[PDB]
RNA sequence: AGCCGGUAGCGGGCGUGGAUCCCUGGAUGUCCGAAUGGGGGAACCCGGCCGGCGGGAACGCCGGUCACCGCGCGCGCGGGGGGAACCUGGGGAACUGAAACAUCUCAGUACCCAGAGGAGAGGAAAGAGAAAUCGACUCCCUGAGUAGCGGCGAGCGAAAGGGGACCAGCCUAAACCGUCCGGCUUGUCCGGGCGGGGUCGUGGGGCCCUCGGACCGAAUCCCCAGCCUAGCCGAAGCUGUUGGGAAGCAGCGCCAGAGAGGGUGAAAGCCCCGUAGGCGAAAGGUGGGGGGAUAGGUGAGGGUACCCGAGUACCCCGUGGUUCGUGGAGCCAUGGGGGAAUCUGGGCGGACCACCGCCUAAGGCUAAGUACUCCGGGUGACCGAUAGCGCACCAGUAC
RNA sequence: GAAUGCCGGCAUGAGUAACGAUAAAGAGGGUGAGAAUCCCUCUCGCCGUAAGCCCAAGGGUUCCUACGCAAUGGUCGUCAGCGUAGGGUUAGGCGGGACCUAAGGUGAAGCCGAAAGGCGUAGCCGAAGGGCAGCCGGUUAAUAUUCCGGCCCUUCCCGCAG
RNA sequence: AAUCCGCCUCCCAACAAGCUCUGCGUGGUGGGGAAGCCCGGGUGACAACCCCCCGAAGCCAGGGAGCCAAGAAAAGCCUCUAAGCACAACCUGCGGGAACCCGUACCGCAAACCGACACAGGUGGGCGGGUGCAAGAGCACUCAGGCGCGCGGGAGAA
């Protein structure tokens, strides 16, 4: 029905795994088709770029990769951790993600 | 609901479309069912003028591809209409 | 050939059976079957024309059923059937049935 | 168009009487006609008011129907 | 919390004021197609009537309506066409086997046709068949390759009974009573509609006397549980190291109603998706379960001898069905001829007769247990691109 | 490891036969990376009851223009009926339909047939037959009895007059 | 039903006419218009556009004769009357308005159709110029027009 996604544009994430394993970052942007997120500057490649009016000179670019979403955890806002995500539901009672370690929202 | 603006689609833009302006011969896209007698009303609702002649042709799609797939594009029909002496539809005027 | 209005007799497919030597009973070796092929067997069909109501009724039934033909036009008499076709009596007549 | 202005835009028919609802589609339906005219000509950028003016006349028929339909 | 299908790009937009997306309902839905105004070389053409548009009478467009057949008093209702298998019914081969071939076989198969429906058929004894018995039908096991049938060749092949699955029984016709309508050969008439009554094999019912005067309950309807059509919650891991990459190796942990499985840069219970265990419907669908209602249901002697399904039974001729191929050939069915009776009537128990029994024909319906797999899902000592479907791919395509 | 097996791939024959009418070519100039083969000119030859022109079938964009030459072209290719794109088909009077009937088809009535279905006066369908009003010239890269010009004409509606 | 058509009789007309339809000529007018010469176009040009002969298988046409094998239908159209209606309706003349749908490109004896091919095959109708040869749609040459057939270059055996 929809991919399930447990990170977002653009809270926090720890890169877990891979040549980046460790890193922190904000996810720029999400990619459930290819369930993938791209994180800021974490993965980056060198993308050849042909001498054009949206790049007279030439040369390369740099591009950040998308990183398969397993490989992010979100960051907890409250204890700065990164963790697994549950689920709670308010009063409302919308549902809302919160850290798994304490029980603080990640948005 | 069916309006003049369903009848007309578009004006024709090629050499020979923008030759007839001159003695007030205009050709548009019409709709493929559409009969002279309403491309008459159509026109004359749409551009506040006077029709006094339709000439209507069916143009066929040309057959074109892209790599393994060969298709047909939409089949069209065009219409030139002749406005009264002295008037004109400005937005053809154009060009 | 075809079907009695009346009783629902159709034509019937029956083999045709050719025998031949002495039966048993006679004495005989027995009887040997030299052929069997389907034939049909069709209702005794005729005609039965009846006036009922002013109007020439016709009826294709089979020898058997034309005395139900008669005994439906008896029916007929407690019939309001006057100034209707005879499609339309004979219909009447058939739904007395 | 923006969600809201949908909305806006169906409270608003809704409160329109059929031959209004007429007079509307017909000025849309002659509304589009210009953006095609626009659009085959190349002074176009903003085509997305071309899906846009479709459904509003969507819209506004589908409300017609259902002022109609009983 | 992203989004404007595969699908990126140009060029523009939308979304926590909840988009895209998913489910349900609704609206729109050119033309063809049963195709149905009429025509026609399907997807085009041409009309009638009513209403509308345009300056609109000619012309054109828009909306509505107009085929035929059946049933019921022009109007109502219905039909028509499709569906992979399954099902019934009406028709119905041949190769082949018989080591030739004709009867026989293949086979009532293949196939054509009609018809149904989610099943269909059958079904409430004029049964079985030897028991002083059983108790509708259907389906499985068995009985049994028995009994038998058979150029007594090749071959063909029951049923009762037993064990199971499921379980359910009803409505009529007639006598007689009432009512409306119609007929001409005037009523104690005949006939047709409708209502009442009645429904059976210890025979039952009708009518006339006598006596007696609440329970059961649907297969129809209503409500509801439950189910389907979207979903949702769901435990526990960090570090080091090799390495492009750890999930490998090493250290120290932890969860488990979850160590099914798939992913993640290699080999992960604890990263992701899941899994166990739970939760979830405003709307549509279902609802064989629960509840309720309604229709409907129910006595005993005695007398009378009115009724108890007709071109029928029955007999003969021609055939089919059965294991039965003319046989000692009954039974069930019926194309032809003849042709009854109403319980002191009739059919049956393998020619026939007697005796002794069984059963009540010629009207109708009836869940379930059964068949199938276009469709959805689960699962494989199933395939793995010459395999597996003809097709993993834009294939019933190219050709 | 064999089934003149099946499917596929690749050899051999072989740089071989052939390159599809014995109407026939030559040169100069141009273009281009490239030219016997494309364009232009001159010369030569062939058809001319056709090998020219116009209609109908069938075909379905093959037409015209621009940009191309991998493949298609029996060689080459700068060319092309080929690739990409863009343009191009204009009717009251031509043809067909809103007219008629032909064979034949279909078919109220009606007849027949196990089912499916088969017939069948009327009617309807059915044409390259009947009926019916347009000629000459000009114009486009590409359409023209269609556009334009000139001169003519048909039917329908309404009205006026007789 | 009919005043039409058919049939009978009479009168006038008759290889006439008249009336009517068509072909052709003319006809207000509108168009075209060569060679050659300059770069499809300009010019030639105020182009000229006249006379004689030949002459169809085409037209007048539904013409004529002969013959035997004896040669579509239906509508349009004319006429007759019926229900009707006769302020209608129909005819004639004039005037104004109205006039829909589909085809139309291109190939079309062929490299675009049928032959698996740009295939020496097959494909209905019309036009098909000039000269000479008795004639002709034959034959030779040739006009308009169109082609040299999508491998070539050499060599000069069997
Ligand atoms: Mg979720
Ligand atoms: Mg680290
Ligand atoms: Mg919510
Ligand atoms: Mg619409
Ligand atoms: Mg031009
Ligand atoms: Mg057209
Ligand atoms: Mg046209
Ligand atoms: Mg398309
Ligand atoms: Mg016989
Ligand atoms: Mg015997
Ligand atoms: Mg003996
Ligand atoms: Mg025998
Ligand atoms: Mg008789
Ligand atoms: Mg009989
Ligand atoms: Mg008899
Ligand atoms: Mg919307
Ligand atoms: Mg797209
Ligand atoms: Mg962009
Ligand atoms: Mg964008
Ligand atoms: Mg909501
Ligand atoms: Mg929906
Ligand atoms: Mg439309
Ligand atoms: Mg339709
Ligand atoms: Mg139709
Ligand atoms: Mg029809
Ligand atoms: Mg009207
Ligand atoms: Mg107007
Ligand atoms: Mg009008
Ligand atoms: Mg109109
Ligand atoms: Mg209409
Ligand atoms: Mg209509
Ligand atoms: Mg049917
Ligand atoms: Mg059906
Ligand atoms: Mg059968
Ligand atoms: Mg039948
Ligand atoms: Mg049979
Ligand atoms: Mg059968
Ligand atoms: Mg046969
Ligand atoms: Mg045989
Ligand atoms: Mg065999
Ligand atoms: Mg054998
Ligand atoms: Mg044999
Ligand atoms: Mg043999
Ligand atoms: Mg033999
Ligand atoms: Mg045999
Ligand atoms: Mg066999
Ligand atoms: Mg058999
Ligand atoms: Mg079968
Ligand atoms: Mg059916
Ligand atoms: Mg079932
Ligand atoms: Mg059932
Ligand atoms: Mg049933
Ligand atoms: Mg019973
Ligand atoms: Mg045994
Ligand atoms: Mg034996
Ligand atoms: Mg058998
Ligand atoms: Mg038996
Ligand atoms: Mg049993
Ligand atoms: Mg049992
Ligand atoms: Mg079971
Ligand atoms: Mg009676
Ligand atoms: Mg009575
Ligand atoms: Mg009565
Ligand atoms: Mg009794
Ligand atoms: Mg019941
Ligand atoms: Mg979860
Ligand atoms: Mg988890
Ligand atoms: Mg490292
Ligand atoms: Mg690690
Ligand atoms: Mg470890
Ligand atoms: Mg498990
Ligand atoms: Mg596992
Ligand atoms: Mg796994
Ligand atoms: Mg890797
Ligand atoms: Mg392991
Ligand atoms: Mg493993
Ligand atoms: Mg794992
Ligand atoms: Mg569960
Ligand atoms: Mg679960
Ligand atoms: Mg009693
Ligand atoms: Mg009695
Ligand atoms: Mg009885
Ligand atoms: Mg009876
Ligand atoms: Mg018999
Ligand atoms: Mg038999
Ligand atoms: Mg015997
Ligand atoms: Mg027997
Ligand atoms: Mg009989
Ligand atoms: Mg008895
Ligand atoms: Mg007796
Ligand atoms: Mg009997
Ligand atoms: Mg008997
Ligand atoms: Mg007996
Ligand atoms: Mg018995
Ligand atoms: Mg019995
Ligand atoms: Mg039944
Ligand atoms: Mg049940
Ligand atoms: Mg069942
Ligand atoms: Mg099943
Ligand atoms: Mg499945
Ligand atoms: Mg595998
Ligand atoms: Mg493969
Ligand atoms: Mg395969
Ligand atoms: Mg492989
Ligand atoms: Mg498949
Ligand atoms: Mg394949
Ligand atoms: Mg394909
Ligand atoms: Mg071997
Ligand atoms: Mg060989
Ligand atoms: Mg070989
Ligand atoms: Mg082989
Ligand atoms: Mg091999
Ligand atoms: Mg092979
Ligand atoms: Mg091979
Ligand atoms: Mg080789
Ligand atoms: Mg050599
Ligand atoms: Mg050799
Ligand atoms: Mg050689
Ligand atoms: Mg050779
Ligand atoms: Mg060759
Ligand atoms: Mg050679
Ligand atoms: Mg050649
Ligand atoms: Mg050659
Ligand atoms: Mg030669
Ligand atoms: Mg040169
Ligand atoms: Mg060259
Ligand atoms: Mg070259
Ligand atoms: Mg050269
Ligand atoms: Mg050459
Ligand atoms: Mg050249
Ligand atoms: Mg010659
Ligand atoms: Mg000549
Ligand atoms: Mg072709
Ligand atoms: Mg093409
Ligand atoms: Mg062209
Ligand atoms: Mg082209
Ligand atoms: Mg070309
Ligand atoms: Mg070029
Ligand atoms: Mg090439
Ligand atoms: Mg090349
Ligand atoms: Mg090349
Ligand atoms: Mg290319
Ligand atoms: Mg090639
Ligand atoms: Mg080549
Ligand atoms: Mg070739
Ligand atoms: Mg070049
Ligand atoms: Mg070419
Ligand atoms: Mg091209
Ligand atoms: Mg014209
Ligand atoms: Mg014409
Ligand atoms: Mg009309
Ligand atoms: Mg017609
Ligand atoms: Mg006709
Ligand atoms: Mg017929
Ligand atoms: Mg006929
Ligand atoms: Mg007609
Ligand atoms: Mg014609
Ligand atoms: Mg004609
Ligand atoms: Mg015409
Ligand atoms: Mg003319
Ligand atoms: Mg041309
Ligand atoms: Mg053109
Ligand atoms: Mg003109
Ligand atoms: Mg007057
Ligand atoms: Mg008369
Ligand atoms: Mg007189
Ligand atoms: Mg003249
Ligand atoms: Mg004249
Ligand atoms: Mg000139
Ligand atoms: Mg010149
Ligand atoms: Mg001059
Ligand atoms: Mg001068
Ligand atoms: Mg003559
Ligand atoms: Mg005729
Ligand atoms: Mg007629
Ligand atoms: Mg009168
Ligand atoms: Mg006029
Ligand atoms: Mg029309
Ligand atoms: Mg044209
Ligand atoms: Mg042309
Ligand atoms: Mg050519
Ligand atoms: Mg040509
Ligand atoms: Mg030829
Ligand atoms: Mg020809
Ligand atoms: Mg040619
Ligand atoms: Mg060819
Ligand atoms: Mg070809
Ligand atoms: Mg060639
Ligand atoms: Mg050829
Ligand atoms: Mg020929
Ligand atoms: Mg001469
Ligand atoms: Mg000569
Ligand atoms: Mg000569
Ligand atoms: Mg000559
Ligand atoms: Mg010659
Ligand atoms: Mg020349
Ligand atoms: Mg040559
Ligand atoms: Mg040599
Ligand atoms: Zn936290």
């Amino acid at each position: 029905m929809r991919v399930k996604m447990h990170v977002k544009k653009g809270d926090t994430v720890l890169v877990a795994s891979g040549k980046y394993k460790g890193r922190v970052g904000k996810v720029k942007e999400v990619l459930p088709k290819k369930y993938a997120v791209i994180v800021e500057g974490v993965n980056i490649v060198k993308k050849a770029v042909r001498v054009s009016p949206k790049y007279p000179q030439g040369g390369f670019i740099e591009k950040e990769a998308p990183l398969h979403a397993s490989k992010v955890r979100p960051i907890c806002p409250a204890c700065g951790k990164p963790t697994r995500v549950r689920k709670k539901f308010l009063e409302n009672g919308k549902k809302i993600r919160v850290c798994a370690k304490c029980g603080g929202a990640l948005d | 609901m069916k309006t003049a603006y369903d009848v007309i689609l578009a004006p024709v833009l090629s050499e020979k479309a923008y030759a007839g302006f001159a003695e007030g011969k205009y050709t548009f896209w019409v709709h493929p069912k559409a009969t002279k007698t309403e491309i008459k009303n159509a026109v004359e609702t749409a551009f506040k003028v006077k029709v006094v002649k339709v000439n209507t042709l069916h143009v066929r799609g040309k057959k074109k591809r892209l790599g393994r797939y060969l298709g047909k594009r939409p089949d069209r029909k065009k219409a030139i209409v002749q406005v009264a002496p002295g008037q004109k539809i400005e937005a053809l005027e154009g060009l | 050939s075809k079907v009695c209005e009346i009783s629902g007799k159709r034509p019937i497919v029956a083999n045709s059976i050719q025998r031949r030597g002495k039966a048993k009973r006679e004495g005989g070796v027995g009887k040997k079957t030299t052929g069997i092929s389907k034939r049909r067997q069709y209702p005794n069909l005729q005609k039965v024309r009846v006036r009922v109501a002013g109007q020439e009724i016709t009826f294709r039934v089979a020898a058997s059923h034309i005395p139900k033909v008669y005994e439906l036009v008896e029916r007929a008499k407690g019939l309001k059937l006057e100034g209707l076709s005879p499609k339309e009596i004979k219909k009447e007549l058939l739904k007395l049935l | 168009m923006k969600l809201s202005e949908v909305r806006k835009q169906l409270e608003e028919a809704r409160k329109l009487s059929p031959v209004e609802l007429e007079k509307l589609v017909r000025e849309k339906k002659r509304e589009l006609m210009e953006l095609r005219f626009q659009a085959s000509i190349g002074q176009l950028s903003q085509n997305h008011k071309i899906r846009d003016l479709k459904r509003q006349i969507a819209r506004l028929l589908t409300v017609l129907n259902e002022k109609r339909r009983q």
